[PDB]
């Protein structure tokens, strides 16, 4: 690999390479200690 | 040909290469931004005599859109692309004139105020010019970029007109803080001051960034006042809220002690209307300054759980009812305690009461908690005494429903805001919060609009970021810059009503918020589910506290000490780290680390400049302004997004190229508990109330039903380890 790396500077045209065309209890509560 | 309207407002022939390289200058260090990608998204399209800033605009806008979680660089992109339109729009060229020549030049046009010209001469100017780093702008995340154009630059509404600079207004709101200051340390805090805030190390209130250094003396943000039951004094309320509301400011309004609908008036001539006559009156003074109601005047209601008219008002809210039954443009903050709750845990039932059927029985609340618990009793099994009962199970159970229905129904426990309070519970107990939820300021009603006793809650506060400190101790610095300038506005703002001005000057309560704790707690691999942050939590809050009491604690030296001080606990050698509910020491084993004995005296000795140094408020724009993330609350998304005036903007978490694993967000959440358990541990060095809000996820539950049982289960766990407040219960909406 000669030339630098890169992002693609268009990513534009991948367009056209891609595949082209309430409960309540006292039960549960009772026993907490707050 | 082609034509173009260059800004200037000569004419010129189209260059498509002059984009080109505007383009450049943006992507200039960045990377995953395509300079050719922005332009085809803009689809900006060209006709003669277009105007070259409507240009500029168009790229602006499609290079935002283009900010994406996959290009957390274009967020930084197009805001380079935004700062320079900003700088030239106000400056005619890219480079911002001198401190000096600009400071002047904008005085004599209305938009400074020349109040500097006088306590500053050139030298000191042309001086401070060098801190002034014009590249700091540089910094800015478009985000927050795009709310500079609007709330904090000084600039002409009507026309349009943009006046000042990014630095350029930073530096001067530091020294216009700092002015009537003694000539040796005056010029060196301006700059330690400048590169705090400047360098995102600490944000202050939207407020303040736009009106230091302009003609307006007022800074006030979120206020509280009590209402009494009496005629008269309602009258008055209703007049200083709209004197406050007329002033843009959060209303943090009480009429717990609005005498109950029928009760005896001036014997048994005439019988009382109710509480909800005066409550929607409350709410047209809030809007005084509306358009349409749809937006503006927040007011939040506080009132006991126990009143006699505690099922009426729950429904207000809600929007299935009918009109007059139905107070909607306001939240409401349903006020509880310790005996409370027990009543639910047994399935015991609640006497309800009115305010003036009982004597004792409301200032108990608020203060002692035995004699509320002895009294209530007492007239409960009382029969002379209009009361009416309710199960409990059957209360809490409807209170809940509309507060995950709206999403406005908070909740106070009052106990918890009274004995782990720098305030006595005797002297000045606190019988509300704020729209914001997290002010716990003491609180008088008015007879008059002007009434020399009374106390209007006047909060003012700045910001910590989290993500921008080394290590704990660098709070140290932050805090004297913070406190200190900060009380210094006290004597800068003036007073709409007087009953504020001497409620403030007397106790200075100074609020101090804390952002970007969500990165914070990232950057160090804990979360807020498994708790792992708990610690961690409680060793930094420990300091942030720590840091600030000392910076008061000295202040209280340099301009005396506290009007009211006396009052407060603090003075009695009462510390807020050995108030904290006992049930907080079985999430958090980290012992202090900070001598605190040497304030526990410093501050018996000496004093405190102020009353309160810790609160947690959740701000929308000083999180967004440092790139940070909200409050304290995790981020929904790593790509967040707003609507600007444009209506388009991203802003990419903290730091999401290293950062995406750390961060819990807050739908990835398992439970609520995880959440409470740190926020209780915060209030252990709060003197004032977190904004900790619940949120629960539909999705997740069986029959996709939030189970009361969850959302009263959570409730307890919050009283359990002393949480002050809660906020908003937002639910996973968008399916
Ligand atoms: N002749 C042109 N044709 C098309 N676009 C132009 C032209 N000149 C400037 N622009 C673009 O419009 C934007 C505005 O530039 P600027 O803010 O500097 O104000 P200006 O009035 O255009 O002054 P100048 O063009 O001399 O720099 C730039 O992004 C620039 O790319």
């Amino acid at each position: 690999l000669p030339f630098q790396t890169r992002s693609n500077p268009i990513p534009w045209i991948n367009t056209w390479l891609v595949s082209d065309n309430s409960e309540v209890d006292t039960d549960d509560l009772s026993n907490f200690q707050l | 040909n082609l034509l173009v309207t260059k800004r200037d407002g000569s004419t010129e022939r189209i260059n498509l290469d002059k984009i080109h390289r505007v383009l450049d200058w943006a992507a200039e260090g960045l990377h995953n931004v395509s300079i050719s990608q922005v332009e085809l998204r803009s689809h900006i399209q060209f006709y003669d005599g277009i105007k070259t800033s409507d240009i500029h605009e168009t790229i602006i806008k499609a290079a935002a859109d283009l900010i994406s979680r996959d290009a957390p660089d274009y967020q930084y992109l197009a805001a380079r692309l935004a700062i320079f339109h900003l700088r030239k729009k106000a400056y005619g060229q890219f480079e911002p004139p001198a401190l000096y020549d600009h400071v002047v030049k904008m005085v004599e046009m209305g938009k400074y105020d020349n109040h500097l010209l006088e306590d500053y001469t050139e030298e000191e100017f042309k001086q401070m010019d060098t801190f002034i780093d014009h590249d700091r702008d540089m910094t800015f995340s478009y985000a927050a970029v795009k709310q500079l154009e609007g709330k904090y630059l000084v600039q002409n509404r009507v026309t349009g007109e943009i006046y000042e600079s990014a630095q350029f207004l930073y530096i001067l709101v530091a020294a216009c803080l700092f002015s009537n200051y003694p000539r040796e340390t005056r010029l060196q805090y301006v700059k330690r001051f400048y590169d705090a805030v400047s360098t995102f190390k600490i944000s202050l209130p939207t407020p303040i960034m736009s009106g230091v250094r302009t003609p307006t003396r007022q800074f006030s943000s979120c206020v509280l006042i009590e209402c009494g039951d009496s005629l008269d004094s309602i009258n008055a309320t209703s007049s200083a809220i709209v004197k406050y509301v007329s002033q843009r400011a959060g209303i943090g309004i009480n009429a717990g002690r609005i005498r109950a609908l029928g009760s005896p008036i001036r014997g048994g001539e005439a019988f009382h209307t109710g509480c909800i006559p005066f409550y929607k009156h409350f709410q047209t003074a809030v809007k005084s300054c509306s358009q349409g109601g749809v937006r503006g005047g927040a007011a939040t209601l506080f009132y006991p759980m126990w009143h006699l008219e505690v099922e009426s008002l729950l429904v207000l809210k809600n929007n299935r009812g009918v009109e007059g039954n139905r107070v909607r443009h306001m939240d409401y903050g349903v006020q509880i305690n310790k005996l409370m709750y027990t009543r639910l845990l047994k399935g015991e039932d609640i006497t309800l009461f009115s305010p003036s059927d009982v004597p004792g029985l409301y200032d108990a609340f608020f203060a002692d908690q035995e004699e509320f618990e002895r009294l209530y009793t007492k007239y409960e099994k009382d029969d002379s005494i209009r009361k009416q009962r309710v199960k409990a199970v059957e209360l809490f159970s409807l209170m809940m429903q509309e507060r995950a229905s709206t999403g406005r129904i908070y909740i106070q426990n009052v106990d918890h805001c009274n004995t782990h309070s720098p305030f006595d519970p005797a002297i000045a107990p606190v019988r509300q919060s704020n729209l914001c939820l997290e002010i716990a300021l003491p609180t008088k009603p008015l007879n008059d609009v002007n009434d020399e006793n009374g106390e209007i809650a006047l909060c003012t506060l700045s910001a910590f970021n989290l993500g921008a400190i080394n290590n704990l101790d660098e709070l140290e610095e932050l805090a004297i810059l913070a406190v200190r300038a900060l009380d210094a506005l006290l004597d800068y703002q003036d007073y709409p009503i007087p009953a504020a001005k001497r409620g403030a000057m007397g106790r200075r309560t100074l609020g101090i918020g804390v952002i970007n704790f969500a990165y914070y707690l990232a950057k160090h691999g804990k979360r807020y589910s498994d708790g792992s942050a708990n610690n961690l939590t409680h060793k930094t809050f420990e300091a942030i506290q720590y840091y600030l009491l000392k910076a008061s604690n000295e202040l209280a030296k340099e301009q005396g000490a506290c009007p009211w001080f006396n009052e407060t606990t603090y003075a009695k050698g009462i510390l807020p780290i050995d108030t904290y509910k006992k049930d907080l020491d079985t999430i958090a084993n980290e012992p202090l680390h900070y001598d605190w004995e040497a304030l526990r005296e410093s501050i018996k000795t000496h004093g405190l400049r102020n009353s309160t140094l810790s609160a947690l408020m959740p701000s929308e724009t000083s999180s967004q302004i440092s790139n940070a993330t909200n409050g304290i609350e995790p981020p929904r998304g790593y790509v967040s997004i707003k609507a600007s005036k444009d209506g388009i903007l991203r802003q990419v978490v903290p730091d999401y190229e290293h950062l995406h694993d750390a961060y819990e967000l807050l739908w990835e959440m398992p439970g609520n508990d995880g959440y409470l358990q740190l926020v209780g541990i915060m209030q252990k060095f709060i003197d004032q109330s977190i904004s900790a809000n619940t949120n629960y996820d539909p999705s997740r539950f069986p029959s996709g039903k939030v189970p009361m049982q969850q959302l009263l289960k959570d409730l307890l766990t919050a009283y359990k380890f002393g949480v002050k407040t809660l906020y908003y219960q937002n639910t996973r909406d968008g399916a």
